[PDB]
């Protein structure tokens, strides 16, 4: 009865009731969880689902609400037949419905909480697939995106369709290359329509569907991998994105695309999360549970997750990177502060290079060392540990000054828009946020680690997966998303309290001043700015109080 | 519920008493601060007309409503008929107001009740009435509505007796409070009692109890 | 499914009120009401749950008295004087007493009420008229506390050859029986209405012979 | 929670009040019109139920003697289309057009859509008080086959169709509708030519060469 | 209670226009309005998929008053409603101040009563557009353009439907090119040519006679393009 | 369990179309007595069956309209009181204003859009009884119900245990149809078939009430020792 | 927290529009917001002209302005012209427009405005004045105010900028400077909307020959004079 009600589910989805749509989810969750969808029929089967499943369902139906019980319901080694060999044949059609549905829940007004629960959704049913079933619905998911009536309104949810392609990156990267070329192109062609040449910067209009490709890459560069080194393409065109934009609310959006492709290369993650290994040695007989209430669950065979770990080839494309990026935008910056100007396009340009400087420092967080002037919790960190190793290798140094060089950079700017753009209050705000992440990135991420991404939330499963007083009757995603997340909190267990250096002091002086500033919209953000510096330096209260 | 809410609403106001004699009705504050200006006072018993008077028990400032209708009414009455008002139909058409406020949802319809005493004209039977929420009117010979009631109603069973009704104004009058005083008689007489005529009723019925603890203890 | 409840939860007036008994002869209707026991020194005259509709029709009731429906049926009686100068029939002010009840169904209005009266056409005359707007004729009928068992009693004791006085014996004997006992002349009242008399409401004195006869009958 | 109560758009923009009253439209018997050359034909199916008049049920009606057409929704329908039709008349001197009486019913029907405070028509002219012109239409139980032989109909005459062959085509239609369910034909006419442009009952003769032909089918 | 009836939610929206606006999109009908020098062109779809319909009576194009002319995206009860009312207005302003009634002023009348529809919690908003063109008698050729929420204003040019921002672009970019705020065409005939060519190269599809309706406004009066009159055009638009 | 969300005004629609007050409202039918309506070619009877107890009177089913029309019903007496009064001055006003007798088909039809209005107005609600009306003569029999319908029967019963009833009539159909010149048997007809939907039950002359109208004969009310059979 | 709150919170999501009174007038600014180029914005006005001598911003819900400006206007004649010969004083018409605010918040069925106006204008015996009617109903008072999206800083500018013996002149330079630096698309003199209510104009009354009649206070700037004084920024 499972499948048969998992198609009834998928095609009874609302554009109107939201709740009922939510428990139509829930249960969508709880069936793909624990059923890996493949095909188990063998070679020379000849077995339908029609013929064989739906008169089997039917009479067991009939005999249930006649009013007997499924004791006396008798059938036969047929029931076999009924069973996956004949029920394991109707995906195709199911996740074809549940992609039009996604695509039409798109352009609906949703909650964010049904937004991830339907995200989490399409997730576990990509990591319950097989290979021929996943290339069937990458296939499927990139035909739709690429060919869509959707995308109408001015809100729309860009997340329901980028998120998921990306998880089509996290399980299979050779589909990152041309999928990603795609998007340049056509990102290349809304430019050319016009598209970001009318400042909004309230809102966004209803003229840059180029958003939707925009935001797809940031998903994609989040999760290509080692699949980068199209890289010099990349960069070429991020440039051209960078020099041929400027529109606030589109700057910040085109800002992210540095952050992923830097935080992709650099990052220790895991990336297998299948319910069922492609070369798994379990039959498939006793696959259709997630091996719950069995031992076997346990096997290092089975748990054998594939992990990823940067190597010095994406070690190397990183920095060299940060350098190119951070030379491009202080040379745009002193270019713009040579010849100082009042109009909207100046500071729009200096808040969209400020940005970028931000997000390229946000990207090679894992890159930094805290400790660097002058532990238990050995994450993977690239440069080794100790003091001998990271001495011997030229690159953290070089790491290290290209830090410096932005803070100093950092606070030339803050000295010119105080001496030149008093009265302004975005510049400010963006150069806030900017010594923020300066100060709260010193080997850890922050600003985006707890924004919805393309992984399965270990809170969600482990509530849907969770029995009291039964020892861990987990699935292999379970067990694989609790040790990266056990990852995650050891990397985000370090220690970055730190004596503050020259720049670290002038740095926390500059924001002591802008949080006794007169505009309600500057000081707030600065006395937040301050707050999270003093948690990050030792000592900081006494200069603060004096 | 919306009866019993304004029942206890009542409940908490300042104690009135009415009692009827012979020929005479007689019609009976809190602490006023140190601040408080007491040449203008509106007296708790207000005359309706120079033969029917009336004291409430409530809401003051629901009283006056009360008060002013009833006045109105009697004007009316009087200008229609010739005749003046009775008591018992001035009663009956307070209690009718009220009632009629009552209905219609009712959140709160008075909140107040009243004792209306006097005389029919060209008559001298004294009248004396009782009107509560819910329209419901009563006649009552000594009836007491405020805080006690229950205490005062019971002193006056054991001493006001239905088999010799007093043929004095003065012992009428001199009631044990434990105060304000109008006196109701025929021919359209009303009289509001002083501060020093009160006091010496008081200072009387002290005196007595000393002499009969003098005499028995 | 669904139904008007709000009017049968009207209906259960049994609790309502004081019991008031009526019983139709071939000589008069005999209405017969409780006293409710106050303080000594309240006037119980001004309690009267027997009202006079009109000389030939009159009213009894077992809730609040507070009224609407008194004052509806002595204008109707009137004005029906006034425009056909004769007396209107008790149906027809039973009637117009239910309308006035319909108009101001599904929602109950006013209380129930035992009307008595005579006219030419039908003799002598009880009705029961209940607030859902219709009405009942009656050969004797008892509303209020203890009424079950008075409808009783009236059943196993009615016998259309009864007199004015037996009538009165009778809503006496069931009231004691309702109140249990001790019922002199403060916890009851009598009110009769005959073709000549009109309708009238029994004195104090009267009520209290009538009290002593029904006990030397008992003593037997 | 936005299907409750009329006048409510859902969240895509739609009034399922609208769309059950649709739904209860589509519970109701076959009426089929027909637009021949110069005239139409309305044939209606009724139900017998058992000791029922088989001659005196009619549900066709006439307005202003050349316009034919849940029934008491209808009937409330065709009064206020009446009424509409005797002022343009009055106003105008001239019978009222068939558009102008078709947008006044529209108008009419798209009133009861406005508020909560009322329930749309459940009659077929749509309940939501959209209309448009037809060369032939069907409504009811039987809906599809009648549509599928209008079709069949425009497909075989591309030159127009008489009127007395008409009448014999909506008979055979209404039959071939029927025959789902397991009743009484009746036929109503206004042609230019058999009845000079005013709405007429046909029976007699006809009716029975009509029924006649419908059963050979 | 605030997403049954038109009241302010707790973040100060209004969820019974917005609704408004989805069902402003029940039909799959896109329309175009351009202006000339002295003539203003509307071109809406027409689908009559049905063979038992009657294609003369199906339009969504009304005949307000001799010089008005309004176009409806929308289903077609309130369409119809809003048509009488707006017919019933330019009337009662005619009467009144003995001159014809303007667009705008028309189009302004139509947006305080959505603006009414929008305040009062018994009644609900209608789910149309309502673009009124005309050539005034001051002004020119105009176009002026409502919406349920009460907003009104002017347009050079205007697309309304579900494939709307694609003909907006087409028509943005054309009147970048053009750096002028009309379309340089004497007769409105090549008007209607221009209207028709730029819809069919917007939505990518191509029309027959019967999957068109045209409207034209002049300074005389303004009326309706038989089904002819587009064959005529499309054929003159086939020739070159 | 089983809880209906559109079940509580008559401005509401079910998901399929239905309105459950509607329905509510005609089962109110059978909460009355049984009333059983026949009809010959030249007259017309109706025939209707409750006391409260043993010392009460029997409530009234037959109501006159008119001279030449009457009526029987079953359910709300309050509904069925206004819906006569209506009736009444309908009639009342066909014989002044145009010297007409009012016919029986509109009556009915003035009747169904009377009780059509109740069930699209919103914080009412629907009449909760049914009607039989006879009239002059041809005659006529006509059965209403509170949703709006009428039907012009031969005869039918409502109200009770009246399938009984209904089905004697169904069988009987051809035999009492063409009892012209004869009331008195159609009246025993009538009594027969009320006494098939009678439980045991017997009939007497208090329980027992019959309307006659015809050709030459108007509407007359049978009560009491009248309808001992005679 | 009530309708009320959901109409300032409205109000608080529209378009900024400011309000400085000088010592010889009175300037209102404010800016036109339409991101679409197809759209004409000549035919769309943010300032109204009330009487000749008072006008009125807006920020908020544009149709509900553009009813109440009607009754204002309506008001204006009906309530005290017609009566004395004259139009009303500021605080007059300001009484009447907060009255049918507060009208419009306590009847039953109907929203209350989402609008909050800045109303400015001349009187004799009264010299100049500004006001702000809330959506409540409530008026007060103001020497210079912001209402809209970017009020707080532009009311943190007015405090560090208004002073005692600023001009017409400077008042209009400041504004620009307040509308510049929270601009959310295009500067320009098609954007703005900046009106005076200053000196009597005896040019845009229309005839000549009654000496007594004067020309009216409140005057709208054209786009030209708006990007000559931008010129001089």
């Amino acid at each position: 009865h499972i499948t048969n009600v998992l198609s009834m589910l998928v095609s009874k989805l609302d554009m109107n009731d939201t709740n009922l749509t939510s428990n139509l989810i829930n249960g969508i969750v709880s069936i793909a969880a624990f059923i890996p969808i493949q095909d188990l029929t063998g070679e020379d089967d000849y077995i339908s689902f029609e013929s064989d499943t739906l008169p089997l369902v039917q009479q067991h139906f009939y005999h249930i609400k006649c009013g007997e019980s499924s004791k006396t319901f008798r059938v036969d080694d047929e029931l076999l037949n009924n069973a996956f060999k004949a029920s394991t044949t109707v995906f195709q059609s199911m996740l074809k419905v549940y992609v039009e549905k996604i695509f039409q829940l798109v352009d609906v007004d949703l909650e964010d909480s049904l937004v991830t629960k339907i995200n989490q959704t399409t997730m576990i049913l990509q990591e319950s697939m097989d290979d021929k079933i996943f290339n069937y619905f990458a296939s499927l998911l990139q035909r739709n995106f690429w060919s869509n009536d959707s995308f109408k309104e001015k809100d729309p949810n860009y997340e329901l369709v980028t998120i998921p392609l990306a998880a089509l990156v996290r399980r299979n990267n050779g589909l990152s290359k041309e999928l990603v070329r795609t998007l340049l192109f056509h990102i290349k062609e809304q430019i050319k329509r016009g598209a970001g040449s009318v400042r909004s910067t309230s809102e966004i209009q209803q003229r840059d569907v180029k958003l939707v490709l925009y935001l797809t890459a940031l998903n994609d560069v989040l999760r290509q991998c080692h699949e980068s080194l199209y890289s010099d393409e990349l960069i070429t065109f991020m440039k051209y994105l960078y020099d041929n934009v400027t529109n606030p609310p589109l700057d910040v959006i085109t800002s992210i695309v540095i952050h992923s492709a830097l935080a992709t290369l650099c990052t220790t993650e895991i990336t297998d999360c299948r319910l069922f290994p492609e070369d798994s040695k379990i039959p498939e007989k006793d696959r259709w549970g997630g091996l719950q209430f069995d031992p076997r669950r346990f096997d290092k065979q089975h748990l054998s997750f594939q992990w990823h770990v940067p190597s010095s080839d994406e070690i190397t494309l990183s920095i060299s990177i940060l350098e190119s990026l951070s030379e491009y935008c202080i040379n745009n910056v002193e270019e713009l502060m040579k010849a100082p100007r009042h109009d909207s396009e100046y500071g729009d340009m200096i808040q969209k290079y400020v940005l970028v400087m931000t997000h390229t420092l946000s990207g090679s967080s894992l890159l930094f060392d805290p400790d660097f002037n002058k532990d238990i919790y050995t994450c993977n960190y690239y440069f080794g540990n100790t003091t001998e190793e990271k001495l011997q290798n030229p690159q953290y140094l070089q790491v290290h000054r290209v830090r410096a060089r932005i803070g100093h950079f950092f606070h030339k700017l803050y000295v010119f828009l105080s001496t030149n753009f008093e009265n302004n209050t975005n510049m400010f705000q963006i150069l806030l946020h900017g010594l923020k992440v300066w100060f709260t990135d010193l080997g850890q991420e922050t600003v985006f680690n707890e924004d919805p991404n393309a992984f399965i939330d270990v809170d969600f499963l482990e509530n849907v997966q969770s029995l009291s007083h039964v020892n861990e009757p987990f699935t292999r995603t379970n067990f694989a998303i609790r040790a990266n997340s056990l990852h995650q909190s050891r990397v985000l267990l370090h220690s970055t309290n730190r004596k503050a250096s020259k720049l670290e002091n002038l740095l926390l002086v500059d924001i002591i001043q802008l949080a006794t500033s007169l505009y309600p919209d500057i000081y707030k953000p600065a006395q937040g700015t301050l707050v999270h510096c003093m948690k990050q330096l030792v000592g900081s209260y006494g200069v603060v109080i004096n | 519920f919306q009866v019993e809410y304004a029942l206890e609403a009542v409940k908490r106001g300042t104690c009135a008493v009415g009692v009827k004699g012979k020929n005479c009705v007689v019609l009976g504050r809190r602490s006023t601060l140190k601040l408080q200006d007491t040449r203008i006072t509106p007296s708790k018993v207000s005359k309706i007309d120079s033969h029917v008077v009336l004291s409430f028990s409530g809401l003051n400032a629901d009283s006056r409503i009360l008060i002013e209708k009833a006045r109105v009414e009697a004007q009316s009455h009087r200008l229609t008929l010739e005749d003046p008002v009775t008591v018992e139909y001035l009663t009956r058409y307070v209690a009718g107001v009220q009632q009629r406020y009552t209905q219609s949802g009712g959140v709160r319809p008075f909140g107040v009740s009243t004792l209306i005493a006097g005389f029919d004209p060209r008559d001298d039977e004294p009248k004396l009435y009782q009107t509560e929420p819910s329209g419901i009117y009563s006649s009552w010979s000594a009836q007491t509505i405020g805080r006690n009631s229950k205490t005062v109603r019971e002193f006056l069973e054991k001493n006001y007796d239905r088999k010799e009704p007093p043929a004095t104004v003065e012992e009428c009058v001199k009631l044990t409070v434990r105060i304000e005083i109008t006196v109701v008689k025929p021919d359209s007489d009303i009289v509001a009692l002083s501060s020093e005529e009160i006091n010496q009723y008081v200072t009387q019925i002290e005196q007595e109890k000393q002499e009969q603890q003098e005499q028995d203890k | 499914e669904g139904r008007l409840f709000q009017v049968e939860y009207s209906l259960e007036a049994i609790k309502l009120g004081s019991t008031a008994i009526g019983i139709a002869t071939k000589e008069g209707v005999v209405l017969g009401v409780e006293k409710r026991a106050t303080s000594p020194l309240l006037e119980s005259d001004s309690i009267e749950k027997i009202v006079e509709i009109d000389r030939h029709i009159g009213c009894a009731m077992s809730g609040l008295t507070a009224r609407s429906m008194i004052e509806h049926a002595r204008t109707a009686a009137v004005t029906h004087n006034l425009y056909y100068d004769e007396d209107i029939n008790v149906e027809s002010l039973t009637q117009s007493v239910c309308d006035l009840a319909l108009r101001f169904m599904s929602r109950p209005f006013g209380v129930a009420l035992l009307i008595a009266g005579h006219d030419a056409d039908d003799g002598y005359q009880l009705f029961h008229a209940e607030p859902s707007g219709t009405f009942y004729r009656y050969n004797a009928k008892a509303i209020g506390s203890g009424s079950e068992g008075a409808q009783a009693e009236l059943l196993n004791e009615w016998h259309s050859s009864l007199t004015l006085k037996e009538a009165e014996l009778l809503v006496l004997k069931i009231l004691k029986q309702v109140m249990e006992e001790k019922l002199d002349e403060n916890n009851a009242q009598l009110s009769c209405i005959t073709k000549q008399d009109g309708f009238k409401i029994y004195d104090n004195e009267k009520t209290a012979e009538l009290i002593k006869e029904l006990k030397e009958k008992e003593a037997a | 929670g936005y299907d409750l109560s009329n006048s409510v758009f859902s969240p895509d923009g739609r009034n399922f009040q609208v769309e059950y009253a649709v739904k209860a439209v589509e519970n109701g018997t076959t009426s089929i019109g027909i637009k021949c050359n110069d005239g139409v034909v309305f044939a209606v199916e009724k139900l017998i139920t058992s000791l029922l008049v088989p001659q005196k049920n009619v549900k066709i009606q006439v307005v202003d003697r050349h316009i034919g057409c849940l029934i008491p929704d209808g009937r409330h329908l065709v009064n206020r289309g009446r009424e509409e039709a005797a002022s343009f008349k009055k106003l105008y001197k001239t019978p009222i057009p068939i558009p102008a009486f078709a947008d006044r019913l529209g108008q009419y029907v798209q009133a009861h859509t406005l508020y909560n405070s009322v329930r749309p028509f459940g009659v077929s002219l749509e309940p939501s008080g959209s209309y448009w012109g037809y060369k032939g239409a069907a409504t009811g139980k039987g809906r599809q086959s009648a549509k599928a032989e209008l079709e069949k109909l425009v497909d075989h005459h591309p030159e127009g169709l008489s009127a007395r062959e008409a009448v014999k085509q909506a008979a055979k239609i209404i039959y071939l509708a029927h025959e789902d369910n397991k009743f009484e034909l009746e036929i109503s006419w206004c042609s230019l030519s058999e009845t000079n442009g005013l709405h007429k009952f046909v029976k007699g003769d006809l009716l029975q060469e009509a029924i006649d032909f419908a059963q050979k089918e | 209670y605030d997403r049954h009836i038109t009241i302010f939610s707790p973040e100060g929206r209004l969820y019974q226009v917005e609704y408004a606006f989805k069902a402003t999109n029940q039909t799959n009908i896109n329309s175009l309005a351009v202006r000339g020098k002295d003539c203003t062109v509307v071109i809406s779809q027409k689908k009559v998929p049905d063979k038992l319909l009657d294609p003369t009576t199906v339009s969504y194009i009304f005949c307000i008053s001799r010089t008005i002319g309004m176009v409806v995206n929308g289903p077609i009860p309130d369409a119809r409603n809003a048509a009488l009312r707006a017919k019933a207005e330019a009337a009662e302003f005619r009467y009144k101040y003995g001159y014809d009634m303007p667009c705008d002023v028309l189009a302004k009348r139509m947006a305080n009563l959505s603006q009414i529809y929008t305040q009062r919690a018994y009644m609900r908003p209608l789910g149309v557009i309502l673009t009124f063109v005309s050539v005034d008698e001051e002004l020119g050729p105009s176009i002026y353009k409502t919406d349920p929420a009460g907003y009104y204003v002017g347009y050079k040019a205007t697309a309304t439907g579900p494939k709307q921002q694609e003909i907006t672009t087409n028509l943005e970019n054309h009147f970048k090119k053009s750096k002028i705020d009309h379309i340089n065409e004497e007769s409105w005939e090549k008007v209607v040519e221009f209207a028709i060519t730029h819809m069919i190269d917007a939505l990518g599809t191509e029309f027959s006679k019967n999957d068109l309706e045209v409207g034209v406004a002049t300074k005389d009066k303004f009326f309706t393009l038989s089904a002819e009159n587009i064959e005529e055009r499309l054929v003159a638009i086939a020739e070159q | 369990m089983f809880r209906n969300n559109y079940d509580g005004d008559t401005v509401t629609f079910s998901p399929t179309g239905r309105l459950f007050q509607v329905e509510y409202a005609l089962e109110a039918i059978k909460q009355g007595s049984v009333t059983v309506g026949l009809r010959s070619n030249t007259h017309a009877v109706l025939v209707a069956l409750r006391n409260a107890d043993e010392l009460s009177s029997y409530q009234k089913k037959i109501i006159k309209c008119d001279e030449h029309m009457g009526l029987s019903l079953a359910g709300l007496a309050p509904d069925a009181r206004v819906l006569s009064n209506y009736l009444r001055q309908q009639c009342n006003y066909s014989s002044l204003v145009f010297n007409r007798k009012l016919a029986v088909e509109r009556a009915g039809h003035l009747l169904c859009d009377k009780a059509q209005k109740n069930t699209q107005s919103y914080g009412g609600r629907p009449y909760g009884v049914g009607l039989l009306i006879i009239g002059y003569d041809g005659a006529h029999l006509l059965e209403f119900q509170p949703s709006g319908n009428v039907t012009e029967l031969y005869g039918t019963a409502i109200g009770a245990r009246s399938q009984g009833a209904k089905t004697y009539l169904e069988r009987t159909l051809d035999t009492f149809i063409k009892i012209d010149g004869n009331p008195d048997e159609l009246i025993k007809a009538g009594v027969e078939a009320i006494s098939q939907s009678l439980r045991d039950e017997s009939l007497t002359v208090d329980n027992l009430s019959i309307a006659i109208v015809g050709k030459d004969t108007p509407f007359t009310i049978y009560d009491g020792e009248a309808v001992a059979k005679y | 927290l009530g309708q009320i709150d959901y109409a300032l919170t409205a109000v608080k999501q529209g378009v900024t529009s400011l309000g400085i009174k000088a010592t010889n007038g009175v300037v209102i600014a404010t800016e036109k917001k339409s991101s679409s180029p197809l759209a004409m914005s000549e035919t769309l006005s943010k300032v109204s002209l009330l009487t000749p001598d008072i006008g009125a911003v807006y920020s908020g819900m544009g149709p509900d302005y553009r009813v109440l400006v009607d009754k204002s206007r309506k008001v204006a004649h009906t309530s005290y012209k017609r009566i004395y010969g004259e139009y009303p004083p500021t605080k007059l018409l300001v009484s009447e427009v907060a009255k049918i605010m507060q009208e419009a918040t306590q009847s039953g069925g109907v929203r209350p405005f989402g609008v909050s106006l800045l109303i400015a204008g001349h009187d004799e015996f009264n010299g100049f004045s500004l006001y702000q009617v809330d959506p409540s109903g409530s008026y007060f008072p103001w020497k210079a105010t912001a209402i809209g999206k970017g009020s707080v800083a532009a009311k943190t500018f007015l405090e560090k900028r208004w002073n005692d013996e600023l001009e017409l002149e400077d008042a209009i330079h400041i504004a620009l400077l307040t509308l510049k630096e929270s601009v959310e698309g295009e500067f320009n003199g098609d954007t703005i909307e900046l009106a005076i209510i200053g000196d009597e104009n005896p040019d845009l009354l229309g005839y000549t020959g009654i000496p007594t009649d004067k020309g009216p206070r409140f005057r709208k700037l054209t786009s030209q004079e708006i990007n000559d004084r931008l010129e001089a920024l």
